[PDB]
């Protein structure tokens, strides 16, 4: 994780790994579906699928290039892969795909074409991805009518009522030089991309800033999408958690490690040391959950995702849940602190030091675009481990004990109980 | 009355037994209970309850 940037008008970045034999290069806008509207929503997803059309991928491919491109909420990606040497051909096809090729890609054939893919795509994903449109729903809800609301894929209602101008509106408004960062990771040298970049000029409507909105804002909610006909029941809740770079950032994630992720039908994952598993596993509650700490620009999510064929003990699997959380607060071990230290350096570590080159140029580009620098692992650890029991009950007490959640479900639920009784389960009864 | 007319055993046995029913009552309150709980309550619009209940 060697820390290279340099500005001379186009902010470079780069991280280089001996041990790589690929390279990735590519550019990381600090723009996403939070950047959008209720009527433009969507775009951005559009401008991944167009820029990964058949067309211009075949142009990369006799290239020996390959393409790349995320959708975020904070950012958007474009990122181009090749071999070592070939980092130059990279740059070419960055500086063809928006400079040269932005008409080739918009005409009416290929924009009719890319539309109407990601219009069944989007169909598909409401139809049968129920836990991720689960947890896109507890965003939809927890941020209503602000930024953090919109689901990054955008909806079939405005994605069908988008046209090329709304591309190119948002384009002009997004896809700016002061809102970028050409982003380089793999086994490429800095000074070989900065002089790669250095021998190309132009600007092509720079100097300018993205528009600003509303701030945005957790409302204590639920949306419930009940469907009889489904298997099971799947269910997200939260509070408001902590935005990218927030003095707790780690004491949140660190949090959410204590009671982990499960998977019942993995016998390994039915002997963590996870006190909440004790009461979960007799009756089964479940056959999966998951905690995080989601972390955004203006706010953040803290919470569980769960799925269950259990439709008649829901509402024991929720009281259990929430019930191990207010111990966060008033009793969490000293020694579940520490395995959630070891278990959060383990994860940090599988993200950060991925083998894979994309993976890390979408974590370069977002990090610099906030912090203008990448988080060093080495100072992440050792944040971790400043983590006292003391500083979590104080988070806790803040972000945890008496406070509103945003809960989303979909499927059968009719055993969730209403929002006032998952609601009443947020602190305990005392002397 | 226990006797010729409302008199000293009628109003004794009166008390006794006015201690007894309810008592009765209570337990009958029970199985009213019983019968109220299988079904559950009836609404104003008359119609079913099962699509939308609260704890």
């Amino acid at each position: 994780a060697e820390v290279t940037q340099l500005s001379n008008g186009i902010v470079v970045a780069t991280e280089h790994n001996p041990s790589a034999h690929t390279a990735s290069v590519g550019v990381v806008f600090g723009s996403g579906a939070a950047n959008e509207n209720p009527y433009n929503n969507g775009v951005s997803n559009l401008w991944k699928n167009i820029f990964l059309s058949k067309e211009n991928s075949a142009v990369a491919a006799k290239e020996g290039l390959a393409l790349s491109s995320n959708i975020s909420r904070d950012f958007q990606s474009y990122i181009v892969s090749s071999l070592p040497g070939s980092t130059d051909k990279s740059l070419d096809f960055l500086n063809q795909s928006f400079i040269q090729q932005k008409a080739n890609l918009l005409s009416s054939s290929n924009f009719e074409a890319t539309k109407k893919s990601v219009l069944k795509q989007v169909q598909d994903f409401e139809d049968n991805d129920h836990p991720n449109r689960v947890l896109e729903h507890l965003h939809s809800t927890a941020f209503q009518n602000t930024p953090l609301s919109l689901p990054t894929r955008g909806t079939l209602e405005s994605l069908e009522n988008l046209v090329v101008a709304d591309l190119e509106s948002f384009a002009n408004n997004h896809f700016l030089n002061s809102n970028a960062v050409v982003v380089g990771t793999g086994n490429i040298k800095h000074e070989d991309l900065v002089n790669s970049i250095e021998s190309k000029n132009l600007s092509l409507q720079t100097g300018t800033k993205p528009v600003l909105k509303k701030k945005a804002a957790f409302l204590g909610s639920e949306v419930r999408l009940r469907d009889d006909t489904l298997p099971k029941a799947w269910i997200s809740l939260a509070v408001e958690g902590e935005p990218v770079n927030s003095p707790n950032y780690f004491v949140a994630k660190l949090a959410a490690q204590i009671f982990g992720s499960y998977n019942a039908f993995e016998p390994a994952s039915r002997l963590q040391g996870i006190k909440l598993l004790d009461n979960i596993q007799e009756y089964q509650l479940c056959d999966n959950f998951n905690h995080f700490s989601l972390s955004y620009k203006d706010s953040g999510l803290w919470g569980f995702s769960t799925a269950t064929r259990n439709v008649t003990m829901i509402d024991d699997l929720i009281h259990f849940t929430l019930k191990q959380w207010n111990r966060l607060t008033i009793s969490v071990t000293d020694t579940e602190v520490e395995r959630a230290k070891s278990l959060l350096k383990l994860q940090l570590g599988q993200l950060y030091e991925s083998g894979n080159p994309v993976n890390d140029a979408n974590l370069l580009g977002a990090e610099v675009l906030i912090k203008g620098s990448k988080l060093s692992l080495g100072e992440a650890f050792k944040k971790i481990d400043a983590i006292t029991v003391k500083d979590v009950k104080a988070w806790a007490g803040k972000r945890l004990w008496d406070q509103d959640i945003a809960i989303a479900g979909t499927g059968q639920i009719e055993g969730l109980l209403d929002y006032m009784r998952i609601r009443s389960d947020m602190s305990m009864m005392r002397w | 009355w226990g006797g010729f007319s409302v008199s000293n055993p009628t109003i004794q046995r009166f008390f006794a037994l006015h201690y007894l029913v309810p008592f009765i009552i209570a337990a009958m309150v029970i199985m009213h209970l019983m019968a109220l709980h299988i079904h559950g309550s009836s609404n104003p619009l008359g119609i079913t309850g099962n699509l939308d209940r609260i704890p």
